[PDB]
DNA sequence: TAGATTAGAGCCGTCA
């Protein structure tokens, strides 16, 4: 017979400086906290990307409803919830020919392909940026279903190209960086879901009960992308600047080169919230190592110092690192050698590889969200996928996983570790979902390290989230 | 008065119910109706026909094909119309209009030479139908406070 | 009696329509039209025939 | 020969 703890809802905050723990509801009530006069779109396919593009926007200008209502809050329209206006004549097209996708989908090398392709969008993508007088806010890129299916890295139809990666979206993503065009890739079918099927006379994807769903994730998506301040955290104290660290394969070359990407996160000093990446790819030479050598974690951590305090005034009084590895010696002391005086140095280490599951013994819903199992001082159990009783059902399917946090180096409280944790699963811009399971500064450093590892002529990237999601 | 009547068919018009009674008492507007107490049985009758005819300004009738020719609806369009005459007031039932299927060659005889807000389209656009007309009628209303519509 | 009513068939004719309203009131007359003062909920036959 | 950490890919369910 042990013990467990429960955490309270961090809360997040919306218009007119109210509060709510639901981001659907609470821009549903309220609104989001800046004003976007509108979207203007740009959408590059062909004729038919255009006609179900249309089609869509058309669509959620209206309210959309899920089956249960209470599992699923509804969409009472785009321009009802983001007062600002989204729709099918702001849009401007640029036509892709499908002789133009003929002649390059037949390589029968996905390298190849996939180069020639990418450049098929990215070339028309930058001509329209360069030598045209419209002002346009997203790019909408329509892609057909066979562009995606074969473009995987294993999957198969049944040297100037190849330092490049063999996956659409992360080279289309990598090699528009230096241009800064946000940009959101659709598939066909996910737009018009109804119309794909397979020998049943049934969708691929059905899409009938959770149509508002839908709706949410991608108003809010766009939104995001164009200017956006959807929510914002509640009470973030002062002083406290959070930074992830993701590690990643780079495959195509001579030596692993272990890339390593940060995020970074705090409190402006307006009371607003910084979250943007702290990236540029440290490397490692050494083969299956996940360790920063010290001048790389001198200047890791010096430049996200010095972001700090240009973006405030003065150093962070409380520093965190969140890993998914451990941190060797002297890795930890090549980061104590050039922190300040007055800053505490905390890292963590946050692991889903440990079994442990809990069970109800009553009834047949799962453990509660805000649980923890603390075994030490150092260490605890923390869940924070379960079953939520605001929206009556657990945001997993079987029994969920609990998330093990370990305080690997320094000197803190694992229940503020703990209580910080699960107030960073807040703040996933690229969905519309009540919680996520994972802290987003170890979530954004892994997407962008996966982007900026597709390629290797990116010097000196830029670190807005809306460039890479 | 100062309070908004909405009468809608239970339980097939909950949903758009839910959000405009949500909505309106965000904007400052006290609204009653059947889904925002939890309390029913005692005079079920005697307190709604008292609140129509006691202190209702605005009479709200939420026009579908589920609310045509409903018993509940009828009743309390008959009991609108006599307080409408009663108060020489000549806007005081306001139709919304939220169903494709019901043609408007086939609504109610109480209400087919009034002049109805649409919502097929777009709900923001009946919102904004609706804040527009009740500005101009010049119905009494709270500073807008969405606190309310959360609670 | 200082209205103007405009006669159209709607929603065929609503641009032009539009326009010479919307050109009339600049100009400084008073304008009745189908599109932009009837009222919402009233019965339109006859307020129509009463203006 | 083991134990103990790490990162890639691929596939399937979301309602009733
Ligand atoms: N421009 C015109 O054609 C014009 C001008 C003046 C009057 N009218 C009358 O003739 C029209 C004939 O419309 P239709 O049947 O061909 O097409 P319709 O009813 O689908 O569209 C016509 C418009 O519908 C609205 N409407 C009609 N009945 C309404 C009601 N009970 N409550 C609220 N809005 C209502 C009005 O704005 C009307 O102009 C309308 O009955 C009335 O306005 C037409
Ligand atoms: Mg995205």
């Amino acid at each position: 017979m042990k013990e467990l703890i429960y955490i309270e809802e961090p809360k997040i905050l919306f218009a007119h400086g109210q509060k709510c723990t639901d981001a659907r509801d609470g821009l549903a009530l309220f609104g989001p906290l800046n004003n976007l006069y509108g979207i203007k779109s740009g959408v590059i396919g062909t004729k038919q990307g255009l006609k179900i593009f249309r089609d869509y926007l058309d669509h959620i200008q209206k309210p959309i409803y899920n089956s249960n209502s209470i599992t699923r809050p509804m969409f009472p329209g785009f321009e009802a919830v983001f007062d600002c206006k989204w729709e099918s004549t702001g849009i401007t097209f640029k036509e892709v020919t499908n002789e133009d996708i003929g002649k390059f989908l037949y390589n029968s090398s996905t390298h190849k392909r996939t180069y020639d392709l990418v450049s098929l969008f990215i070339d028309k993508i930058i001509s329209a940026n360069k030598n045209e007088d419209e002002n346009v806010d997203v790019w909408f890129v329509i892609v057909p279903d066979e562009i995606y299916k074969y473009c995987r890295p294993n999957s198969v139809l049944p040297a100037e190209t190849y330092n490049y990666d063999a996956q659409f979206h992360d080279q289309f993503k990598a090699r528009l960086l230096k241009h800064t065009i946000p940009t959101q890739i659709f598939r066909e079918s996910t737009l018009a879901w109804r119309d794909f099927k397979n020998a049943f006379g049934l969708p691929i994807r059905d899409f009938s009960k959770i149509e508002g769903h839908l709706a949410w994730t991608i108003s809010t998506a766009a939104f995001y992308k164009a200017g956006g301040k959807p929510w914002k955290l509640s009470d973030v104290r002062n002083g406290v600047c959070y930074l992830g660290l993701v590690y990643k394969k780079v495959e195509k070359s001579k030596n692993p080169r272990n890339a390593c990407c940060a995020a970074q996160m705090f409190l402006d000093n307006g009371d607003g919230t910084v979250f943007k990446g702290e990236v540029g790819p440290w490397y490692n030479p050494k083969n299956g190592q996940y360790h920063l050598e010290p001048k790389e974690a001198k200047a890791l951590l010096s430049q996200s110092l010095q972001s700090y305090k240009e973006q405030i005034g003065e150093y962070p009084k409380e520093v965190f690192i969140h890993a998914k590895t451990r941190f060797n010696h002297q890795e930890w002391d090549a980061f104590l050698e050039v922190t300040p005086k007055e800053t505490n140095l905390v890292g963590v280490t946050i692991s889903k590889t440990k079994p442990l599951k809990l069970y109800k013994t009553e009834g047949d819903y799962t453990i509660l969200r805000g649980n923890a199992y603390v075994v030490n001082e150092r260490s605890a159990f923390l869940w924070t996928v379960g079953y939520v009783p605001k929206i009556q059902t657990a945001l997993s399917m079987e029994v969920p996983n609990p998330l093990f946090i370990e305080i690997n180096k320094g000197e803190a409280d694992i229940k503020q570790v703990l209580k910080d944790i699960l107030s960073l699963t807040k703040l996933n811009y690229n969905a519309c979902i009540f919680a996520d399971g994972e802290p987003v500064t170890l979530r954004f450093a892994d997407k962008i390290g996966e982007i900026l590892t597709a390629s290797t002529d990116i010097k000196t990237p830029p670190l807005a989230f809306k460039y890479y999601i | 008065r100062n309070k908004i009547f909405i009468s809608h068919a239970t339980p097939d018009d909950n949903d758009f119910t839910r959000w405009l009674a949500l909505k309106l008492i965000g904007l400052g507007y006290e609204v009653w109706c059947d889904i925002l107490f939890l309390d029913k049985g005692v005079d079920f009758w005697s307190n709604i026909e008292k609140v129509i005819r006691e202190d209702t300004c605005k009479f709200l009738l939420v026009s579908s094909s589920y609310s045509n020719q409903r018993e509940g609806v009828l009743k309390e369009l008959a009991v609108a119309a006599k307080v409408k005459k009663q108060l020489k007031d000549d806007k005081f039932i306001i139709p919304l209009a939220i169903d494709e299927q019901l043609s408007y060659d086939d609504i109610n005889i109480d209400i087919v030479r009034l002049n109805a807000i649409d919502f097929k389209m777009s709900w923001a656009r009946g919102l904004k139908d609706i804040l527009e007309a009740f500005e101009k009628q010049k119905v009494p209303k709270e500073v807008a406070d969405a606190s309310k519509s959360n609670l």
